[PDB]
């Protein structure tokens, strides 16, 4: 009719922006976790240069 | 956020949408209304042919 | 009707798992910076020990 397809529209505006946010935060944690994780490397090395150093 | 606005958008869309969608449902009604008392006062017509042909017939 | 119901609740469905995904990753990304954060403290300090190892 006339109102449903304007109401279907609204429940796809929000379909498409939760989607989308969901993607990007997914990307986002990716991005933070692989930081994370490539600092801790870098701390082991260190870590690992310390005890060369110890020695 | 440009989320945000885009919402309201979609938002006040199916508002406008929904009232336009009530609006022509009365409207609709409205004419479904008139529309079933043209066919009782049809009834009323075929009625009153059926009588009156019955008459001229007798 | 028939499929004005199963389209809405499927969107409506849609909707919902995009967010709550979102939340979550958004959660892990917050524990994740923090964590980096601490990964990023410690390290000054392993390297200013170390620092004085070295001298």
């Amino acid at each position: 009719m006339d109102a449903i397809k304007k109401k279907m529209q609204m429940l796809k505006l929000d379909k498409e922006n939760a989607l989308d946010r969901a993607e990007q935060a997914e990307a986002d944690k990716k991005a933070a976790e692989d930081r994370s994780k490539q600092l801790e490397d870098e701390l082991v090395s260190l870590q690992k240069k310390l005890k060369g150093t110890e020695d | 956020d440009f989320d945000d606005i885009h919402r309201k958008r979609v938002e006040k869309d199916l508002n406008e949408l929904q009232t336009l969608i009530e609006a022509h449902f009365e409207n609709r009604k409205k004419e479904e209304e008139e529309l079933i008392s043209l066919k009782d006062r049809i009834e009323k017509r075929r009625a009153e042919r059926a009588e009156q042909q019955r008459i001229r017939n007798e």
